[PDB]
RNA sequence: GGUGAAAAGAACCCCGGGAGGGGAGUGAAAUAGAGCCUGAAACCGUGGGCUUACAAGCAGUCACGGCCCCGCAAGGGGUUGU
RNA sequence: UCGGGGCUUAAGCCCAGCGCCGAAGCUGCGGGUCUGGGGGAUGACCCCAGGCGGUAGGGGAGCGUUCCCGAUGCCGAUGAAGGCCGACCCGCGAGGGCGGCUGGAGGUAAGGGAAGUGCGAAUGCCGGCAUGAGUAACGAUAAAGAGGGUGAGAAUCCCUCUCGC
RNA sequence: ACCGGAGCGCUGUCUCGGCGAGGGACCCGGUGAAAUUGAACUGGCCGUGAAGAUGCGGCCUACCCGUGGCAGGACGAAAAGA
RNA sequence: AGCGGCACGCGAGCUGGGUUCAGAACGUCGUGAGACAGUUCGGUCUCUAUCCGCCACGGGCGCAGGAGGCUUGAGGGGGGCUC
């Protein structure tokens, strides 16, 4: 804090309190006592879990029936109306959320903008976005290198 | 839910005095100022018989209690503290010694107080005829 | 100060009860004979004057 | 019916004002005009200046009779204080509040 | 994340302000003058509700044990005389009887002077 | 640090030396009227209810009684005499 | 002054006896909580018995405050947050609901996460307002008085005369 | 203008105090502070209690509110005992 | 020409000669700085009373018709000496 280190005053015969500085947390405007510092939040979960983890959320969306694989995107052509057509065809009419996980990144910016739909990587295919949506739907070249991080 | 009496009615009483040991007649004199006997008995309210005493100039007592017994009297000032003897209070005012004792039975507040003016005491009697008069013992 | 000082604030109720005695009164006032206003008698007064 | 004035901001401490208020409360206006034109006090100027004006509104303003109106009631209340410094002997110094006032007078037809 | 004080203090002080209206002076208006009067208000009638049983357990003896006389009889001998003959009834509060319903105290009476002697 | 969506910041009349008010007027709102959102508490005041000048106190609690107020009622609220 | 009054074959002392009063102790009646045993295939819940003063201190279960996920969501101008009131409802409690008034644009469930998270005291810090109190004081005991004038207003401003330093 | 003893002169220093003057104090009008302050509905005696009580006990006394004065108490204020 | 109590009564009543700060000196002790129930000279004592108490003086109400004047003395207080 941004004050000098004078005492305040002498502290005897004053008949005042008793005092330092003014930057001590007893005055207002002082300094804060224990109040918060910048600090790093992350720590390192153990890897064998964030494959579990991953492995399990898809289980969960697939033993609920909810997962879907597919390759017939015709919807090519990055343009949200086409990719809004093929997913009626799909049974995709927006009812719940979906991660559509694909390598294609035409068929990610066609998916985009539906605030129903989150478009996604496959590497970056991860727990806590799966669970968020209510229904997995990804191509088969994803299926496969989630498959291959683990399966 | 307890009972609680209404508007009662003064009751009055009269006692005689000669031959009476004080303190012994004292006490029966205050239970009668206060309800106690009064199947209605009721401490915060007050309606006890009123009393009425005659003859006290004749009030027996015990042991040398004439000149043994001291009333003692303080007024504010230094050495302000006074000692008549009971054989000076008789012989001046007497209706005066039965009331230091029956005042000095009866409770402390200010019920109390209301309770000492229900007391009539004199030396005679040829008391006020006013109407009830129940002569007891 | 120095030596004596109140030993307590004093209660509102207190305050107010030594301030019993300070409310005013009325002046005291007649009918002037000449003019038709007030005046405090023994006195004479504007928009009015006095005989001799 | 009835008709107020009100006087705000005016320098003068409240409490000797409302000696002068009280001396008036359910009066008649011309008992009033009266009293506090004899009645010995700063206050009495300002309660008798808020007092022409509070008439002034009930007549120009709500018809009623001026031959037949009163103080229905009155008061005043404390505005914010001119607190000032003040030497005092060996350096320490006292604030002392100028305090203020707003009177309120309110009139009201005598009968009906 | 800083979570100044907010109201929360405001409304515990306001909520007890209310449990002291009606005390005398800065009892009733500083919440710290408050708080105190209160604390002792709880002790005294807690300690109180203990007493009013014994309040009660005295104004019946001195009413009964009054009536009681008028025939003759004491109380310390009445109640023996209705313990002895197994009378639990009259619990003190219900010898009221003494005053509204007097025959039924008298019919007592005499039962309790039967089974004492 | 804060009027209001917008100055539409109150023409004009009235009391006043002025200040400040009262009407009229603007505004959804003026107790948003200009250090003007919200407006708590201490603190000061006006009116109303109950209460107090024979009374002894950490100011309360318990009981009963009186008055005032709520509801057709049993009931409840305020106050406080012992 | 034996706590007081007052007490004398006692209301004193000694010996004997029958009563009654008297605590938050014990009983009766209802309830809570924990613990143990039992029925419950059952969680829920029911029954029986027992424990439940408490400072330093150990343990357990909760309440509220700020923020994050739940939010491209939901409540909100038919009124958000906050404020004032309540004799009502729920909770053992910290609390949570509900109704009226105010307020006029925000608020954030269920379920979880993270903390600048709860104040009555520190001759604490900041601000506001009290008490003393209409009290002490108005700062050199060189000294004032009247007429006239200006002015909404004049002991206090202007002029004249008188007096003083 | 050092500190001690004595004497003469002179005196309100004293026996022993009285009167008088002026500036305050006091009353009216104007302005209007301060330290202090747990909250107060704040009596006496004798006890009692942390051993010096308005606040506990017993007893005595005491209508409600102020103004001018005195300083015995509130272990009065001031300064976290030098 | 009494002895004691009242915070060896009484400094928010006074004094401040004594004790009990800093200056200085004597005797004395200490190498010393200093020290002394040893001595000597000097040395700032705080306008405003809130409550209880006390001395006085008013305002309010009460005293179960209203008013003028005159009074009784419960209960206190003062005085109390001696050649
Ligand atoms: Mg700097
Ligand atoms: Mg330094
Ligand atoms: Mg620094
Ligand atoms: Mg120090
Ligand atoms: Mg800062
Ligand atoms: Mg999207
Ligand atoms: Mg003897
Ligand atoms: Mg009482
Ligand atoms: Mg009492
Ligand atoms: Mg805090
Ligand atoms: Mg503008
Ligand atoms: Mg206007
Ligand atoms: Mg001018
Ligand atoms: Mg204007
Ligand atoms: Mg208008
Ligand atoms: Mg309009
Ligand atoms: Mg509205
Ligand atoms: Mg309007
Ligand atoms: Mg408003
Ligand atoms: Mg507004
Ligand atoms: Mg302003
Ligand atoms: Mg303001
Ligand atoms: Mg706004
Ligand atoms: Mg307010
Ligand atoms: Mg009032
Ligand atoms: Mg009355
Ligand atoms: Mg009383
Ligand atoms: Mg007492
Ligand atoms: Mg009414
Ligand atoms: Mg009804
Ligand atoms: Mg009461
Ligand atoms: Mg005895
Ligand atoms: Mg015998
Ligand atoms: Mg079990
Ligand atoms: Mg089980
Ligand atoms: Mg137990
Ligand atoms: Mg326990
Ligand atoms: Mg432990
Ligand atoms: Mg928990
Ligand atoms: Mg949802
Ligand atoms: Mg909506
Ligand atoms: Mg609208
Ligand atoms: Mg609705
Ligand atoms: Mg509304
Ligand atoms: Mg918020
Ligand atoms: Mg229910
Ligand atoms: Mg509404
Ligand atoms: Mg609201
Ligand atoms: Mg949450
Ligand atoms: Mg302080
Ligand atoms: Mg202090
Ligand atoms: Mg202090
Ligand atoms: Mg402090
Ligand atoms: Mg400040
Ligand atoms: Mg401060
Ligand atoms: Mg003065
Ligand atoms: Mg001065
Ligand atoms: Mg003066
Ligand atoms: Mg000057
Ligand atoms: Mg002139
Ligand atoms: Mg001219
Ligand atoms: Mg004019
Ligand atoms: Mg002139
Ligand atoms: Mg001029
Ligand atoms: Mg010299
Ligand atoms: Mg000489
Ligand atoms: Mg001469
Ligand atoms: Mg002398
Ligand atoms: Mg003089
Ligand atoms: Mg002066
Ligand atoms: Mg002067
Ligand atoms: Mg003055
Ligand atoms: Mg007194
Ligand atoms: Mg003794
Ligand atoms: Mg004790
Ligand atoms: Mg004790
Ligand atoms: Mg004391
Ligand atoms: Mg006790
Ligand atoms: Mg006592
Ligand atoms: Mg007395
Ligand atoms: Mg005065
Ligand atoms: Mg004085
Ligand atoms: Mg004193
Ligand atoms: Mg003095
Ligand atoms: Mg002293
Ligand atoms: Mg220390
Ligand atoms: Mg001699
Ligand atoms: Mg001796
Ligand atoms: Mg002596
Ligand atoms: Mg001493
Ligand atoms: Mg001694
Ligand atoms: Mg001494
Ligand atoms: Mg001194
Ligand atoms: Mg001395
Ligand atoms: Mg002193
Ligand atoms: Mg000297
Ligand atoms: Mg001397
Ligand atoms: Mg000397
Ligand atoms: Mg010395
Ligand atoms: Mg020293
Ligand atoms: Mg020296
Ligand atoms: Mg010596
Ligand atoms: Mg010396
Ligand atoms: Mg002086
Ligand atoms: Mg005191
Ligand atoms: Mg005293
Ligand atoms: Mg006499
Ligand atoms: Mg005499
Ligand atoms: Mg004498
Ligand atoms: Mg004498």
């Amino acid at each position: 804090v941004a004050y000098s280190g004078r005492k305040i005053w002498p502290q005897k015969h004053t008949g005042r309190a008793r005092h330092g500085d003014i930057g001590a947390p007893i005055f207002v405007g002082g300094g804060v006592v224990f109040g918060p510092k910048p600090r790093d939040y992350s720590y390192t979960l153990p890897k064998k879990v964030r494959k579990k983890g991953l492995a399990m959320a898809v289980a969960d969306r697939a033993r609920e029936g909810k997962l879907l694989l597919v390759e017939a995107f015709a919807g090519v052509n990055g343009k949200t109306k086409e990719f809004l057509a093929w997913a009626k065809e799909a049974g995709l009419d927006g009812s719940e959320s979906v991660l559509l996980v694909t390598g294609n990144e035409l068929v990610r910016r066609a998916a985009r903008n539906l605030p129903w739909v989150v478009t996604l990587a496959p590497e970056g295919l991860n727990v806590y976005d799966i669970v968020r949506t209510e229904r997995l739907v990804m191509d088969l070249d994803a299926w496969e290198v989630f498959q291959n991080r683990i399966g | 839910k307890t009972y609680v009496p209404k508007q009662v009615e003064p009751r009055w009483v009269l006692i005689d005095a000669e031959g009476k040991t004080l303190g012994r007649l004292a006490t029966k004199i205050a239970t009668l100022l206060r309800g106690k006997h009064r199947p209605d008995w009721t401490p915060n309210v007050a309606m006890g018989d009123f009393v009425v005493v005659v003859n006290a100039d004749k009030i027996r007592v015990t042991g040398k209690k004439l000149e043994q017994k001291i009333y003692t009297r303080y007024s504010g000032y230094p050495g302000g503290l006074k000692k008549i003897p009971l054989e000076k209070m008789l012989a001046t005012h007497p209706e005066r010694v039965l009331e230091h004792a029956v005042k000095g039975m009866l409770p402390k507040g200010p019920l109390g107080r209301r309770l000492f003016k229900r007391l009539k005491v004199y030396a005679g009697p040829d008391h006020p005829h006013q109407a009830q008069r129940p002569e007891k013992l | 100060a120095k030596h004596p000082v109140p030993k307590k604030k004093t209660s509102k109720a207190r305050r107010d009860a030594r301030r019993s005695h300070h409310a005013l009164t009325p002046p005291i006032l007649v009918p002037c004979p000449e003019c038709k206003a007030m005046k405090p008698p023994h006195t004479v007064c504007p928009e009015c004057g006095y005989y001799a | 019916m009835e008709a107020k004035a009100i006087a705000r901001y005016v320098r003068i401490s409240p409490r000797k004002v409302r000696l002068v208020v009280d001396l008036i409360r359910g009066k008649s206006l011309e008992e009033a005009r009266n009293i506090l034109r004899y009645t010995n006090k700063r206050g009495a100027y300002f309660v008798a200046k808020v007092l022409e004006s509070a008439a002034a509104n009930a007549v120009n303003n709500h018809d009623m009779l001026e031959d037949r109106l009163y103080v229905k009631a009155a008061y005043v209340d404390e505005g914010p204080a001119l607190k000032r410094v003040l030497p005092r002997a060996r350096g320490r110094a006292d604030i002392i509040k100028k305090r203020t006032s707003h009177i309120t007078v309110i009139l009201g037809e005598k009968h009906g | 994340p800083r979570a100044k004080t907010g109201v929360v203090r405001r409304r515990k002080h306001k909520k007890i302000l209310k449990l002291a209206k009606g005390y005398w002076g800065l009892r009733s208006k500083s919440f710290r003058k408050a708080r105190e009067t209160l604390f002792a208000a709880g002790n005294y009638a807690y300690a109180h509700r203990k007493r009013r049983k014994r309040d009660f357990r005295r104004l019946w003896i001195v009413r009964i044990n009054a009536a009681c006389r008028q025939h003759g009889l004491n109380y310390s001998t009445f109640i023996h005389g209705l313990k002895k003959a197994g009378i639990e009834v009259d619990r003190k509060n219900l010898a009221d009887l003494a005053v509204r319903e007097p025959q039924v105290f008298a019919e007592l009476v005499e039962r309790a002077k039967a089974a004492q002697g």
